[PDB]
Parts: C-alpha cells; sequence; structure tokens
C-alpha cells in the first residue's frame, strides 16, 4: 500500500500483500486465479491475527496449523480426538449435516479432513 | 498530441462533427460508463 | 433346467391373516401367465461373459410387481423403498422409519407407500395405486448401534389393495431355499429410482432417475466380503455385486434403500427375494460392493406377527 510509486513497479504478492496490508484489489490484481484468489482470502482472513509478523503470515499461507478455533488448517489429518473415524462432512452418513459442504464451501473440505 | 488540431463546429469551442440526421441540426455524442473491476468484481452491489 | 420336475409352493403362511392369494406369489399375468420373458433374463447364469460390470439398464413395463415407494406424507419427499411380501403386509428398512440421530421418528400416520408406478415424477391413475400406513412393527434385533443389523421394518395397510399385473407380491425363500439358489450361481435384482444414492451419498452428476431402474449384481465370497470392511458384518448381512476395479467405483448405490433383491428361481419359474436392499458401504465408500439385510430365516417370526391379529 505504502510506497507510493509501487504502483508503476512490477510487484511482489509477497511485497504488496504480506510484508504490508494490502488491498484485495492489488490482491485480486496479483492473483486473478480467483478460487486461490478466495484461499488467499481466506488466509488473510483467519491470518487477521496473523498479520504480523512477516514469517507468522508465511506459516499461515502453509496452513498446516488451525489459526484460533481451526478456521484455516489445511492438513491432511482426518481422525477425532479419541481416534474416532470421521464421517464426511457432505454425506448424510450416518448424520445429516446442518453444517457442511454447501454451508461452508470455503473452507476446503477435504474427503474427511 | 504533439501537433493535433481539430476545428471548433459549435460556438461554444466544443469540437464534435455535425452528421446530416434529419439535416446537420444534431450532434452525435454518446455516453459510457465504467466502475471498479476487483472491487466490483465477485460482489454486485449494484455495480454502482 | 427345471423340466417334468416342478418344485410346488410350500405355505409356510396361513392366508387368513397373512392375505389370501399367498400362492400366487410373484407371478405377473403379462410374463409369467404367458410364459414371456423379459430380455434381461439371459444374464442370469454367473457363467455370462468373463463377469464385465453391466452398467444400469431401464426396466420394462409390468417387471418390477414387488417393488414399494415408500413417501413423506407431508410435505411432498420421496423417502425410500420397499419390498411387496403379501396384499396385506409390507416390509421396509427400519431405519427409513426410525433414526433419532437423523432427527427421524416417525409414527404410524406419517409416511405413506405408491405401489405399481413407473415414473416417479408423473401420475399414471390407472394400472398404480397408493396407500396409508397403519400399524408398524420393529423386529427387537434391529441392531442400528454398530452395523445396521436387521433392518427390518413391518407395515399393515388400512385398506387393501387386489392383485394387478403392476402390484403383486414377492415370493418369501426359506433356509434351504436360499441355500440351494445361492449355490446355484444366479445373480439377483435390484429395483429402485436412485433415492438411496440421494439418502446416502451426495454425489451430484449423476441425477436421480424418475423411471423405474433395475440392476443386477451376483454374489461374492463371505470371507473377502468381512474383509472388505472396517465395520464387523453379521451373518444376516452379505456381500453382492461385482468387485469394482480401480479407477471407478461400482453401482452398488443405484436404486431405493429398502428395496427387494430378487433373484428368479429356475427350480419353479419363481422370483424370491433374498432380503431388503441396505445401506452398505457401496455407497459412502468406492469399491465396494451392496451390502444386503437378510429375511429368509424369518418365516416362524413372521406368523408370530399376525398371530397377535387373529381376532
Ligand atoms: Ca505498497
Ligand atoms: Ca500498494
Ligand atoms: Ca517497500
Ligand atoms: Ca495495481
Ligand atoms: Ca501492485
Ligand atoms: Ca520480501
Ligand atoms: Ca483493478
Amino acid at each position: 500500500a505504502n510506497t507510493f510509486l509501487e504502483e508503476v513497479r512490477k510487484g511482489n504478492l509477497e511485497r504488496e500483500c504480506v510484508e504490508e496490508t494490502c488491498s484485495y484489489e492489488e490482491a485480486f490484481e496479483a492473483l486473478e486465479s480467483s478460487t486461490a484468489t478466495d484461499v488467499f482470502w481466506a488466509k488473510y482472513t483467519a491470518c487477521e491475527t496473523a498479520r504480523t509478523p512477516r514469517d507468522k503470515l508465511a506459516a499461515c499461507l502453509e496452513g498446516n496449523c488451525a489459526e484460533g478455533l481451526g478456521t484455516n488448517y489445511r492438513g491432511h489429518v482426518n481422525i477425532t480426538r479419541s481416534g474416532i473415524e470421521c464421517q464426511l462432512w457432505r454425506s448424510r452418513y450416518p448424520h445429516k449435516p446442518e453444517i457442511n459442504s454447501t454451508t461452508h464451501p470455503g473452507a476446503d473440505l477435504q474427503e474427511n479432513f | 498530441c504533439y501537433g493535433s488540431y481539430a476545428r471548433p463546429t459549435n460556438s461554444n469551442g466544443g469540437q464534435g462533427v455535425m452528421v446530416e440526421q434529419n439535416g446537420k441540426l444534431e450532434s452525435q455524442v454518446e455516453m459510457q460508463f465504467f466502475s471498479t473491476s476487483t472491487n466490483a468484481t465477485n460482489e454486485v452491489n449494484n455495480i454502482q | 433346467e427345471g423340466r417334468t420336475a416342478t418344485s410346488e409352493y410350500q405355505t409356510f403362511f396361513n392366508p387368513r391373516t397373512f392375505g389370501s392369494g399367498e400362492a400366487d406369489c410373484g407371478l405377473r399375468p403379462l410374463f409369467e401367465k404367458k410364459s414371456l420373458e423379459d430380455k434381461t433374463e439371459r444374464e442370469l447364469l454367473e457363467s455370462y461373459i468373463d463377469g464385465r460390470i453391466v452398467e444400469g439398464s431401464d426396466a420394462e413395463i409390468g417387471m418390477s410387481p414387488w417393488q414399494v415407494m415408500l413417501f413423506r406424507k407431508s410435505p411432498q419427499e420421496l423417502l425410500c423403498g420397499a419390498s411387496l411380501i403379501s396384499d396385506r403386509w409390507v416390509l421396509t428398512a427400519a431405519h427409513c422409519l426410525l433414526y433419532p440421530p437423523w432427527d427421524k421418528n416417525f409414527t404410524e400416520n406419517d409416511l405413506l407407500v405408491r405401489i405399481g408406478k413407473h415414473s416417479r415424477t408423473r401420475y399414471e391413475r390407472n394400472i398404480e395405486k397408493i396407500s396409508m400406513l397403519e400399524k408398524i412393527y420393529i423386529h427387537p434385533r434391529y441392531n442400528w448401534r454398530e452395523n445396521l443389523d436387521r433392518d427390518i421394518a413391518l407395515m399393515k395397510l388400512k385398506k387393501p389393495v387386489a392383485f394387478s399385473d403392476y402390484i403383486h407380491p414377492v415370493c418369501l425363500p426359506d433356509r434351504e431355499t436360499a441355500a440351494s439358489l445361492l449355490q446355484a450361481g444366479y445373480k439377483g435384482r435390484v429395483t429402485g429410482w436412485g433415492n438411496l444414492k440421494e439418502t446416502w451419498t451426495a454425489n451430484v452428476g449423476k441425477g436421480q432417475p424418475s423411471v423405474l431402474q433395475v440392476v443386477n449384481l451376483p454374489i461374492v465370497e463371505r470371507p473377502v466380503c468381512k474383509d472388505s470392511t472396517r465395520i464387523r458384518i453379521t451373518d444376516n448381512m452379505f456381500c453382492a455385486g461385482y468387485k469394482p476395479d480401480e479407477g471407478k467405483r461400482g453401482d452398488a448405490c443405484e436404486g431405493d434403500s429398502g428395496g427387494p433383491f430378487v433373484m428368479k428361481s429356475p427350480f419353479n419359474n419363481r422370483w424370491y427375494q433374498m432380503g431388503i436392499v441396505s445401506w452398505g458401504e457401496g455407497c459412502d465408500r468406492d469399491g465396494k460392493y451392496g451390502f444386503y439385510t437378510h429375511v429368509f430365516r424369518l418365516k416362524k417370526w413372521i406368523q408370530k406377527v399376525i398371530d397377535q391379529f387373529g381376532e
């Protein structure tokens, strides 16, 4: 955002929307891949507490750790705290989830992760 | 732009070709609108 | 094949409360009374061409008389499938009626049944019939807490529906008859409209068929059936269907849940329903076949219901 003459130089997704509080416009401009754009947005949002420092935002981009209540987690662990198998979020077996893939598509709902 | 001239037509110094349409009475000037892309891409807000 | 050796049907149930016309189970006037063979019978023998998985095929007219469609009374919604066992008793999956975790707890006065339907979204007044449930019996051995064991539910209709070409009960195999048919290597038949796929899967891309659909599925080995699931499987449930090779998932999730699994018996020219199309791993998990709930042993139990209504 700062260093006004940045909009004439080429840019770095990391030298605009990472090491600096950025516009989703410059984010949109730099991303275009609107799926990953939503991903980066989701990042930003969850990383709202990971805005600083820089390496914290880098880790929040890695996504292996759940931020706060766990909106950002994108790992491969699909097991409950006590070893019970996780039911498919979209499937109705054995429970029909009021809160499921249709209601939360932006969390990247995997098989049972 | 360097060295580009175009004679006035109306009295108030506004350039514009007077087309022959039922005569030379009328001038053809169109209007076009624009809004922010990114800022008004995903959303709508009546894209003011 | 049966030639000059006719196995007669033995009446195990009294007609007074089990219903009349018991001797005429699974006999379609259009096909059975004129010895007309359906175009889909040529695949019955398990000695067929290298056992390649056959896609879904549309059933003929009047070839599914024992199928029943369990519908929501209010509002309008298709619920499940069911099997016609007699002119005054119906058999349906218990999970379609009772599932407190599913927010599903239906009384006798909240669901209806439709018999003899051709198209789900249409209404052909003359040939199809509707009925409203009155009494429901649940077997105490129905265990939905561990593996959906014994998915059995019995229903009684207040106003009986007489015999017709598109509505006719299916025969009930016993223990010896089931053993003989299963050791003969004959494929099973599952009829439905794809409501099982809607209920137990979120797979969007293959719309729910409003036309009567039929799928042929043979049986596989029981120890392999045990090894095919991470959840314990009782003897009352068995595997059926082709093995879905890697790269594609099988059609085990076709049809309606609670529907019949029938085989045309070669010894008496009759159709015997091995059990109920219950929930299996063929829907939720790829690489699995259809798991079906056995009801053939329940003959002695069946009369135990109508012995309550012998007044
Ligand atoms: Ca800047
Ligand atoms: Ca900037
Ligand atoms: Ca800078
Ligand atoms: Ca820019
Ligand atoms: Ca920029
Ligand atoms: Ca940097
Ligand atoms: Ca822009």
